RNA sequence: UAACCGGAGAGGGAACCCACU
């Protein structure tokens, strides 16, 4: 999940765009792109405590936009298959459970629901519930569930919730 | 200079074969022939003129 | 006599003559893709690759083969830029 | 029967080979220019590297292809999903994007067909 | 509609229609010709 | 495309294992199967198959997303029903055969010599070297000292292309034997003959698959609509999957072993044939064609080969090529080129705001009007052409645009006599315009170039890149070299 | 350090050239420009008065053939031409 | 690919520290007040926004001193990186609980230890 | 009622139902798809008999209601019914399929994926396969805590998968597909597609593993999935999911309707193309937006196709048919003559020439003249048009 | 009581001979 280790990305510097602050310019645009992107090595990008170092500036054979090697200290968020997170629903639905856990978006099957925790289309917030109605799983609640396939498609992180096993519901 | 249309094996139909006279050549065609070969086929020969 | 004399110190300067044939550039180890773009190409590959062979490309040919930019001037040496003079850069429109 | 209107051609990025991505031959076909070996080594003696560079590679046939940092072999990429992966690996973050020659490529190729190993590691 | 041909040895006109054989009329001759066209054509005397 | 640019360090040479062969192989148990394709539909198992690459025009390859320029081909491999070796690989063969024992597969150089050790000391990152010294002293040897076996060990010497080892008797070199005593060749016994495990084996010098190349390397072309055009590699590859769905139908239910051994060594024919169609020891193959079959060593070591024909020289646009007349009213340095040239050449241009206007009125001139361009190209990439006349909204210009424009005087260009006899052959001009439609020059230009305008045509190349027009312009320039160094 | 300088400190017509031609593509795309003209509109003359007045925001690394590198800014670099 | 219990990842991914969701909270609240702070600024990424509110909702301790109290005292005993992680978020009130969610905290410590161990979380956590 | 093949004629190589058995030992009758054009070409794929289109081609036929006869003795019913001869079929090793079952057991074990054992002493073992063989395999797998290297048949194993892991289908209707399974049952696995985040109910046996996912192109390689075709020359649509001889495709009014593989036809896609959304800021591929009118009020996606007002959106958080939902652009917010034709240039320098127009623009014109043998531009105001059609 | 839709990449190749530099 939430990991602070140093990470380092190639920032391509436009030459008109140069002016006076060259240090305060790089940095400024380095907080525009990094922050709030994917990737499959390091999962979500959250945010970068401190800009480690700026490398020396490589003018590219035939390009005129300049490189310059940045390593830096963040913050990034990676779920991780075959491991349990509390998460909070967004939305309940015909074809099942969905649920965020911070940015990264979950969701669980009827069959991965337990047998016993039953929609009820009737009543007006779309919740699922037990026969008993003891556990009642509505929109925004705060509820744990086993993580059980993950997989990433254009740098986008979703997974797949279980609750086939005990101590896995509602908190 | 010459077109043929070539069947080939919805509202799209034979494949266009249409030889041309090649590029940067100006000129009038003079004369023309059309008659048939060994095996029956029609066979057409066009002859280009240009004065320079 | 400049390149005259460099000629014949190119020519040896490895301990022992070296007629220009394939059976000399081939004995010494200068690139196997140097030996490719002699006149013998299959042959020096296939005994590179069937000897394990590393090169670093510290040739020219090799390099343009690759297609990137050789290293021998006009484009040896690197280029920086100084944020300095950069920041001492005035505006314009 | 040598005319200079017989003679005289020029062409601007027309066709490319099936087999290369090169410029034809002859002036029928709007054909390329060969620029050739002994031309390219005294490209080479007057030392007009970038000249040289953009002429052999980018306005002939620039590619780029995808090499994983493990083993130095191609990797595949289905870059509309963005999935990139080198089989015998299963990596798909050590990699890196190359500027290649198209015949080169093809060179490549070629060795392993004859079961050559150009192991190419990016660093 | 057809076309307006020149048998040649014969020097005579003939009408012949799309795919049919090219032979003459009244000899079956296979050297066979077309006609000036009816396009105008002007020439500057350079 | 999320992937960073890098520049090149190094290369390694190496054989490639059978079983990362049949790994990155996106073919699963091969293709065994002797039919091009299916009659309605494109075959997967065939010898071609969407698997290996794409196909046709505006289609998609099976494998990758990619299309003819973003589809950069597919891999496969061919269980063979017999292993087999090829030349080259059977020279060296032949050789590790001489160094190492026949029965039990031992070293037989007894390593843990002094002159072992001093060749190897020498030989520091020296392998052929190495493996030259160790067969030279190792080929006196004979019986084993170690080496179990007391035996002569046979000398093995070459019958055309099959090998024969005879005892102080004759038998041929099974290739499943020549590929066990090779897997029975020790890592370190690899590495004291001198030759590096982890990239090549002596059992990866004999194969049992053959890897094919996808449709790129194998193009399929149409002509008139027939489609039938294909390729000699295609042919042979037919041929070498053919034999093998043969050999493996017979060794699973025959097994008469001559049938067996005959068919086999037809296709170890046929497999050197695909290595090298021209032998010494048997005749090429024939074609119904009437033609010699083509292969890649010969598409290789040809002048119109890869390496020479395709990678030292290399067929290049940009270049115009006509024959000149003397003119001395203009200076030494310039050159008038024909309209014709000028029109059909294009120059490329950045848009900025200090000649905005001038670039939108060429611009709007356009093509077919001399001062005037082709194509505009956008920031993004968006090739947009100007011939076929687009709106005047694709016509409005921003700064930072690529222009394709015709050129006037002043620009930079190369000018070039093959052969470049002397480097004084090439130099660089300023570019003018005339009526007449001929290269005019200066006859201090002809003296360096050997013209002397008997139907002499030169060559005319200009660069398109901006630092190589000003590199040109400050190296090759006729006032910076008036004089040669030699 | 300012001391191990051993290559010379003449600068090189391959210097020239590359340096000339790179400043040209930035101020043909527009990069801010800090040497005064007089009126000018292509970015060669532009690339030659500032090569003249000597004011690059470029420095130069050297690749010693022993492995090490050299910087060589264009102030100190003295010009052959 | 990897799993929770046999956990193999990169040396880099091993000593990457982790962070509470209080520690999160803070850093973000801390990250986000200048943001808001030195006008003129863009401002962060939703995804900012998201982290931040499901690490305020799931906050834990709302004390910076409680929250290195707890750090450290479950800093001196030995436990993996990652479990410590996850048993900081979770906060378990029953060891059974806590080994039935993280297969492999079983038998990693005692029991009685680990119930130990969470009732002094569960009397050190900030309750509201 | 057995099956068989030809072995000469125009039928070589193509399933033929026995039905009667004649005793003679000489011929048998055959029920057999005829390879035939109706005497339409000739003066062949497999296609069902059409007794009323060969009466209207008419030629060599003979009506009998169900029964014809057709081209050299050639018997049809309803199908032919024609008597071949004994050495002629092939009677042994024919095996017809479920298609050929239609229209008129198995071991595949692979290295690397997990099977488990359910029966004997060794019961409810999962291990890893690393051999196979034909009927009795004597696998040697690699069990869970277990380094002794055990013995089992593919009759013994099942091909048992742990939860949430990649998993292909080898063969059936969800063939080529990957996904991660849902909930394993005793026969029934069930699990969501990558690519189409879908319900597939598949045996253990049809399941495989891999590390390679979909590709995501059709098995002819001329579609992907997510595109663009022509269901008709008028409104586009979308396929949405790939099928084994089908498309599922999203319309232009958002009904979901199946397609054959050949009846949709690909169209150009203007990436470059530009749309509005009735706020009057510029909308493109691949921008989100939120829809906040029509049947989809309230949502968002990004978008993926446009149409001259319309627009075509995906969303993941919509599982019906990837999130692909179709609306109007209106209803979102951001989050010549003179070709060819003689004419004469009668005014100017170039007074007094006939020449052909090649190109025409707003203002000028091409001419190539007749004269000299040059081209030149000369103005529309200047120009003339005399002759002409 | 109804309203501004637009469309351009190419297709073999391989050999021999001649001519020119
Ligand atoms: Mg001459
Ligand atoms: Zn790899
Ligand atoms: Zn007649
Ligand atoms: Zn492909
Ligand atoms: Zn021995």
């Amino acid at each position: 999940m939430f990991y602070h280790i140093s990470l380092e990305h190639e920032i391509l510097l436009h030459p008109r765009y140069f002016g006076p602050n060259l240090l305060n310019t790089v940095k400024q645009k380095l907080f525009t792109e990094v922050e709030g992107t994917c990737t499959g090595k390091y999962g979500f990008v959250i945010a970068v405590t401190t800009i480690d170092n700026i490398g020396a500036g490589v003018i590219q054979p035939g390009r005129g936009f300049v490189l310059y090697p940045v390593k830096y200290k963040a913050i990034v968020f990676r779920p991780f298959k075959g491991e349990v997170v509390d998460a909070v629903v967004t939305q309940v639905n015909k074809v099942g459970l969905f649920t965020e856990i911070g940015p990264m978006s979950c969701f669980i099957s009827r069959h991965s629901i337990p047998s016993e925790m039953e929609f009820d289309p009737n009543s007006n917030p779309p919740c699922y519930k037990t026969m008993d109605e003891d556990i009642v799983i509505q929109q925004d609640d705060e509820i744990r569930l086993k993580i059980v396939g993950t997989r990433v498609d254009k740098n986008d992180i979703f997974a797949i919730g279980s609750l086939m096993d005990d101590y896995l519901g509602l908190v | 200079i010459i077109g043929k249309t070539v069947t080939l094996p919805r509202r799209y139909t034979k494949r266009d074969c249409s030889t041309f006279l090649r590029t940067s050549e100006t000129g009038i065609v003079d004369q023309v022939m059309v008659t048939l070969n060994q095996e029956g086929y029609k066979f057409c020969k066009i002859r280009v003129r240009s004065v320079r | 006599y400049r390149h005259l004399a460099l000629l014949c110190d190119t020519m040896t300067c490895r301990g022992h003559l070296m007629a220009i044939t394939r059976h000399g550039v081939n004995r010494q180890d200068t690139g196997p893709l140097m030996k490719c773009s002699f006149e013998e190409t299959v042959d020096v590959l296939m005994e590179a690759a069937a000897h394990g062979e590393s090169d670093p490309m510290k040739g020219v040919s090799e390099n343009i083969m690759l297609g990137q930019l050789a290293p021998a001037g006009t484009g040896c040496f690197d280029l920086l830029l100084d944020a300095e003079k950069c920041k001492y850069g005035m505006e314009i429109p | 029967k040598h005319m200079v209107d017989d003679k005289i051609h020029s062409r601007a990025r027309g066709p490319i080979q099936i087999l290369n991505r090169q410029p034809m031959e002859g002036r029928s076909r709007d054909g390329g220019l060969r620029f050739g070996e002994m031309e390219r080594d005294c490209q080479i003696a007057h030392g007009a590297a970038q000249f040289l560079r953009e002429r052999l590679f980018e306005a002939s046939d620039p590619y780029q292809v995808h090499v994983c940092n493990l083993c130095g072999i191609m990797a595949i990429a289905n870059t509309r999903t963005h999935t990139y992966e080198c089989r015998g690996c299963r990596n798909k973050t050590q990699i890196s994007l190359v500027r290649m020659p198209y015949a080169c490529k093809l060179l490549f190729q070629e060795l392993m067909s004859m079961s050559i190993a150009p192991r190419m590691m990016s660093v | 509609q057809p076309m307006i041909y020149i048998c040649g040895e014969c020097h005579t006109e003939n009408e012949i229609k799309s795919r049919d054989p090219i032979r003459c009329r009244e000899c079956g001759y296979r050297i066979m010709y077309k006609k000036r066209t009816k396009r105008l054509v002007v020439f500057d005397a350079r | 495309s999320a992937c960073p640019l890098r520049t090149i360090k190094r290369v390694q040479f190496g054989v490639l294992s059978p079983d990362e062969l049949k790994r990155m192989s996106v073919t699963e148990g091969g293709i065994k199967y002797p039919e091009t394709t299916e009659g309605g539909r494109p075959k997967l198992g065939g010898l071609m198959d969407p698997r290996q690459g794409v196909i046709e025009r505006t289609g998609r390859c099976q494998t990758c997303a990619g299309n003819m320029t973003e589809c950069p081909g597919h891999f496969g491999h061919i269980e063979l029903a017999k292993p087999v070796f090829h030349v080259g690989f059977l020279v060296k063969t032949m050789k590790v055969l001489r160094c190492v024992c026949f029965f039990c597969s031992k070293l037989l150089v007894d390593s843990n010599n002094p002159k072992i050790k001093d060749i190897l000391a020498k030989s520091k990152g020296q392998p052929k070297k190495r493996l030259t010294h160790v067969y030279d002293l190792c080929k006196g040897k004979n019986i084993c000292e170690h080496g179990g076996c007391g035996r002569y060990q046979p000398r093995i010497r070459r019958s055309g292309l099959e090998l024969y080892a005879e005892w102080k008797k004759k038998i041929l070199l099974s290739p499943e034997r020549v590929h066990e005593i090779f897997k029975r060749i020790s890592d370190e016994e690899c590495f004291v003959l001198g030759m590096e495990p982890r990239y090549a084996r002596p059992e990866w010098m004999i194969v049992t698959v053959l890897p094919v190349p996808p449709l790129s390397v194998r193009p399929a072309v149409v002509m008139q609509g027939s489609a039938r055009n294909q390729d000699d590699l295609t042919h042979k590859l037919a041929d070498i999957v053919k034999i093998n769905n043969q050999l493996r139908r017979n060794e699973q239910n025959g097994a008469a072993a001559h049938v067996i051994a005959e068919d086999v060594k037809l296709l170890q024919f046929h497999v050197a044939t695909m290595v090298d169609n021209e032998l010494p020891g048997l005749p090429r193959a024939m074609q119904k064609s009437g033609r010699p079959l083509k292969s890649l060593k010969q598409r290789l070591k040809g002048k119109e080969g890869r390496v020479r024909g395709n990678l030292m020289g290399k067929r290049v646009d940009f270049s115009a090529r006509t024959v000149i007349t003397p003119d001395p009213n203009l200076s030494i340095d310039q050159v008038g080129v024909p309209r014709s040239i000028a029109a059909n050449m294009t120059f490329a241009e950045i848009v900025t705001p200090f000649n905005i206007d001038r670039l939108q009125e060429l611009v709007r001139r356009g093509n077919s009007q001399y001062p005037g361009a082709k194509y505009i190209i956008r920031d993004n990439g968006d090739r947009i052409d100007l011939r076929f006349h687009p709106k005047p909204s694709d016509l409005h210009l921003q700064t930072g645009y690529k222009v394709e424009r015709h050129m006037c005087d002043g620009d930079i260009v190369i000018f070039n006599r093959q052969p470049t006899l002397h480097k004084m052959s090439m130099m660089g001009h300023r570019v003018r315009i005339l009526p007449w439609s001929t290269f005019r020059l200066n006859l201090s230009v002809t003296t360096p170039y050997n013209a002397d305008f008997d139907g002499d045509e030169m060559n005319l190349h200009l660069p398109q890149s901006l630092e190589t027009r000003a590199e040109i312009q400050e190296l090759a320039m006729v006032p910076r070299m008036i004089v040669t160094p030699q | 350090a300012n001391q191990k300088r051993i290559t010379t400190p003449y600068m090189t017509k391959y210097e020239r050239a590359r340096v000339l031609g790179t400043r040209a593509l930035q101020i043909a795309m527009c990069a801010p420009v800090m040497v005064e003209l007089e009126g000018e509109t292509d970015p060669l003359l532009i690339a030659m008065k500032e090569l003249k007045a000597r004011k690059i925001p470029i420095i130069i690394r050297r690749y010693l053939p022993d492995g090490s590198y050299e910087d060589w800014g264009v102030d100190e670099l003295i010009i052959s031409d | 690919e990897e799993d929770a219990s046999q956990l193999i990842f990169p040396k880099e991914f091993e000593t990457a520290e982790t962070l509470l969701n209080s520690e999160v909270h803070m850093l973000l609240e801390h990250r986000k007040q200048q943001n808001e702070s030195a006008e003129d600024e863009q401002e962060l990424s939703e995804v900012f926004m998201k982290t931040l509110n499901y690490t305020a909702r799931f906050s834990r301790f709302k004390n910076r001193e409680t929250i290195a109290s707890v750090r450290s005292l479950l800093l001196q005993k030995k436990l993996h990186k990652f479990e410590l992680a996850c048993l900081a978020n979770l906060c378990p009130e029953t060891a059974e609980e806590s080994k039935a969610l993280i297969p492999s905290l079983e038998g990693r410590f005692e029991d009685e230890e680990l119930q130990q161990i969470l009732d002094d979380i569960q009397t050190k956590r900030s309750f509201q | 009622k057995s099956w068989v093949r030809l072995k000469r004629g125009i039928y070589k190589d193509d399933i033929a139902q026995v039905d009667y058995v004649e005793p003679s030992q000489n011929t048998i009758s055959l029920k057999m798809i005829p390879r035939i054009d109706y005497d339409r070409i000739k003066a062949p794929p497999q296609r069902l008999f059409d007794a009323e289109k060969i009466r209207s081609l008419g030629g060599d036929v003979a009506s009998d209601g169900d029964f014809l006869i057709f081209e050299g003795n050639r018997y049809s019913r309803k199908f032919l019914f024609k008597s071949f001869a004994m050495s002629a079929v092939i009677t042994e090793g024919v095996k017809p399929t479920l298609s050929e079952l239609e229209k008129f057991r198995e071991h595949n074990f692979q290295p690397g994926d997990n099977v488990e054992v359910c029966e004997g002493e060794l019961i409810n073992l999962q291990g890893k396969i690393l051999s196979v063989d034909g009927n009795k395999i004597t696998i040697m797998p690699k069990h869970e805590d277990l380094k002794d290297m055990l013995e089992f048949p593919a009759q013994e194993l099942r091909k048992y998968f742990k939860m949430g892991d990649h998993v292909k289908v080898i063969a059936g209707r969800f063939e080529g597909d990957t996904g991660l399974i849902v909930r394993v049952e005793e026969n029934f696995v069930i699990l969501f597609s990558d690519l189409t985040m879908h319900e597939l109910k598949v045996l253990p046996r049809d399941l495989q593993l891999c590390s390679e996912t979909a590709s995501g192109v059709d098995v002819g390689g001329q579609h992907e999935w997510g595109e663009l075709v022509q269901l008709d020359p008028q409104t586009v649509g979308v396929i949405v999911r790939l099928e084994r001889e089908t498309f599922q495709v999203l319309n232009m009014y958002g009904k979901v309707v199946t397609v054959r593989h050949q009846a949709v036809t690909r169209k150009k896609d203007n990436r470059f193309a530009v749309a509005l959304d009735s706020e009057q800021n510029n909308i493109h591929v691949k921008d989100i937006v939120k829809v906040i009118d029509g049947p989809h009020s309230g949502r968002e996606g990004e978008i993926r196709h446009l149409f001259r007002s319309f627009a075509f959106l995906h969303c993941k958080k919509l599982v019906e048919n990837g999130g692909m939902f179709v609306c109007k652009t209106r209803h979102l917010v951001l989050a010549n003559e003179l070709i060819g034709q003689t004419v004469r240039i009668s005014q100017g320098p170039y007074k007094g020439y006939i020449g052909v127009v090649k190109d025409a623009t707003e203002s000028t014109a091409r001419v190539e003249l007749h004269s000299t043998c040059q081209t030149i531009s000369v103005d529309r105001q200047r120009l003339t048009t005399v002759g002409s059609r």
